[PDB]
């Protein structure tokens, strides 16, 4: 309750360290706050006859520095290891900067060490002293060079290291091994290079060991399975090279593994195949290679499956409905030269799946099937069924689709009308087919739809009218896209738009457009568009890109249109135009091929 | 367009 003297002018050190005052912190000698550290905020105390200290002179001592998110910048000072009697320093997601003294690893008490999400730079000092430390979280930093070869030295009591995101190079320390008692160790998003040091495998109350995006490279051992406690293992993103190991039954509480984006190959170890735990397996961007196999009766916790951008071939597994629990499947660039099994109309956990650029033949059969999966909300056809002919048949419906993807697939046919048993339809892209007809203005009547790919088809006629009124334009889970490669990691990472680009379309464009506030996209170039230009174009308020070139269309440019505040597009090149512009700061290529 | 990998 009384704050001790010596633990005062250690945390005075403390403020002198930092740029701006810690409020209700006596931060000079004008008695405004309390002079007792033990009342400040972020201050924890404890008496010193509870901590064992026989000082007939009894005062509370601080046992906790917790300053998370307070927007404190400047230095650590070395004044913080001045108290002695410190458990807990938790400065996480600050402003934080300089490097870390030696002094601080040097406080005999200290549990917990949390300066996560802050600047600090330097070496990682080499002698640490923490017989108490539980937590060692520098996730976030600047730090840099070798981890320290002593690190476990004196770490007798470590649950969680965690070094990750910083810039640490050279390999993991052979001393990592000595850290008995470590439960999570990451060490991802470093520098890191070399093999993994066989002693890492002797930690054995490892339950967490998060590798990814180094240099890592060589094998993955089969001494992997000596790491009997491990839930979660990433290496993603390292150089790692030969066969992953058989050692999957040994590590039986394995729920997350990835080790995608890899130089693995061969098949799939058969153990894996087997798990009875494994929820998230991701192996994609592998060279992993040969008929895929997985037991679905042993792996009743799989629910999502990334094996794409891999070297298998062979068939599309047809057991793979009876994983009970499989929710997304990403087979993307495997390539199949195979049709959909007839069994995936009973998969009815499926709720995402792709198989783009897989030789997926006979789109008709395809869809036929997958429709009657109940809960699909997502599907990429992308770059299959080439040439094949976009089936018409009335009796499909995808009742619960969100998304749909079958672009560069080069498909005959129109747009057709059974897509329109879709009503929650947010996405949808069947650019860079053979598509003709004329635009179904159904498509207006999709409530939830806010991205419409249609380019680079033949449609011919009109813009359906009903694009204007479309009501998410109007008014306001991990597997990722990428548009042709730019990363998308959810559907409404898309910024609404409507691309019409690269078709036949004639007539001209409708005022009502001006409706459409939340519309960020417009792509109506290379048509037969003519006209004028509506001056309501103004009236799209959230509009960044619009782009109208190769174009019939003709009069003036709308002054109006000056009042959209985010346009940062421009196109009205090559069409017949005339009159002022309003706007100054467009390139030339975009006015370019008007006369006027 | 969109795909995935
Ligand atoms: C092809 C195959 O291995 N079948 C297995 C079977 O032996 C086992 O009883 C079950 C549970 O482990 O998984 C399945
Ligand atoms: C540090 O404190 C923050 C709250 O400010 C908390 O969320 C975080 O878990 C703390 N760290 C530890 C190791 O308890
Ligand atoms: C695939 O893996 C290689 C390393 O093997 C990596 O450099 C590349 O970026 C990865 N590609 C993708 C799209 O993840
Ligand atoms: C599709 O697959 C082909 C053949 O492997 C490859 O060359 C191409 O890069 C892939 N394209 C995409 C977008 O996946
Ligand atoms: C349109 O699609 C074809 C067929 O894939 C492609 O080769 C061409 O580059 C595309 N054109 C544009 C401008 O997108």
């Amino acid at each position: 309750l009384t704050c001790n003297s010596n633990d005062l002018k250690a945390l005075e050190g403390f403020m002198r360290g930092l740029e701006s005052s810690i409020d209700g912190w006596k931060w000079n000698e004008s008695s405004s706050f309390s002079s007792n550290c033990c009342d400040w905020v972020g201050i924890s105390c404890k008496s010193s006859v509870s901590l064992g200290l026989d000082d007939v002179n009894e005062s509370g001592r601080v046992v906790e520095l917790e300053l998370g998110r307070r927007k404190l910048s400047g230095k650590l000072s070395e004044s913080v290891a001045k108290l002695d009697q410190l458990k807990v320093l938790n400065l996480t997601h600050n402003s934080l900067s300089g490097s870390i003294a030696a002094s601080l690893l040097n406080l005999s008490n200290l549990e917990v060490l949390d300066l996560s999400s802050n600047d600090f730079s330097g070496l990682f000092p080499s002698l640490i002293n923490l017989p108490s430390l539980r937590v060692l979280n520098v996730y976030e930093n600047s730090f840099h060079g070798l981890i320290p070869a002593s690190l476990c030295n004196n770490l007798p009591r470590i649950r969680e290291i965690d070094l990750a995101m910083n810039y640490f190079d050279g390999s993991i320390p052979v001393g990592i091994g000595n850290c008995s008692s470590v439960e999570y160790l990451g060490l991802a998003s470093n520098n890191l290079s070399g093999s993994i040091p066989q002693e890492l495998f002797q930690l054995s109350n490892l339950s967490v060991l998060a590798l990814q995006n180094n240099r890592l490279s060589g094998a993955l051992s089969s001494k992997l399975g000596k790491l009997s406690n491990l839930g979660r293992l990433d290496i993603s993103s390292n150089k790692f090279s030969g066969k992953i190991p058989d050692v999957f039954l040994e590590l039986n509480k394995l729920w997350y593994f990835s080790a995608q984006s890899n130089l693995f190959n061969g098949e799939m170890p058969r153990s894996l195949s087997n798990s009875r735990s494994i929820s998230l397996l991701s192996l994609r961007n592998n060279t992993l290679s040969g008929q895929i196999y997985l037991n679905c009766s042993a792996m009743t916790n799989l629910t999502s499956l990334d094996l794409a951008s891999n070297s298998f071939s062979g068939s599309i597994p047809s057991n793979l409905p009876n994983c009970l629990r499989l929710k997304t499947i990403n087979f993307a660039k495997i390539k199949f030269i195979a049709q959909i099994p007839e069994s995936f109309k009973n998969f009815q956990s499926l709720t995402s799946l792709s198989f783009s650029n897989s030789s997926i033949q006979n789109i008709s059969s395809a869809l036929e099937i997958l429709q009657h999966c109940q809960n699909l909300k997502t599907l990429v056809l992308t770059l299959n069924f080439q040439k094949e002919e976009l089936p018409s048949v009335p009796s499909l419906q995808f009742k619960n689709l969100k998304v749909l993807i079958i672009a560069s697939c080069q498909l005959r046919g129109t747009v057709p009308q059974w897509l329109s048993n879709s009503p929650s339809l947010q996405l949808l892209d069947l650019s860079w087919n053979q598509l003709s007809g004329t635009i179904p203005p159904w498509l207006g009547s999709l409530n939830s739809l806010f991205y419409l790919d249609l380019s680079n088809n033949t449609f011919i006629g009109e813009i359906p009218h009903s694009l204007t009124s479309l009501q998410s334009l109007v008014s306001k889970p991990d597997f990722p896209f990428f548009k042709k490669g730019l990363q998308y990691n959810q559907p409404s990472s898309f910024p609404p738009m409507i691309d019409l680009s690269y078709n036949s379309l004639n007539g001209s464009i409708w005022p009502e457009f001006g409706d459409l506030r939340q519309l960020h996209v417009l792509n109506l170039k290379n048509n037969n568009l003519s006209g004028n230009i509506p001056a309501n174009l103004s009236g799209m308020t959230s509009l960044e890109v619009l782009d109208l070139s190769h174009n019939n269309l003709s009069g003036n440019i709308p002054p109006s249109l000056v009042k959209l505040s985010f346009l940062s597009t421009f196109s009205v090149a090559y069409n017949k135009l005339s009159g002022p512009i309003p706007f100054q700061t467009f390139p030339n290529s975009s006015f370019e091929g008007n006369q006027g | 367009y969109i795909y995935t990998q």
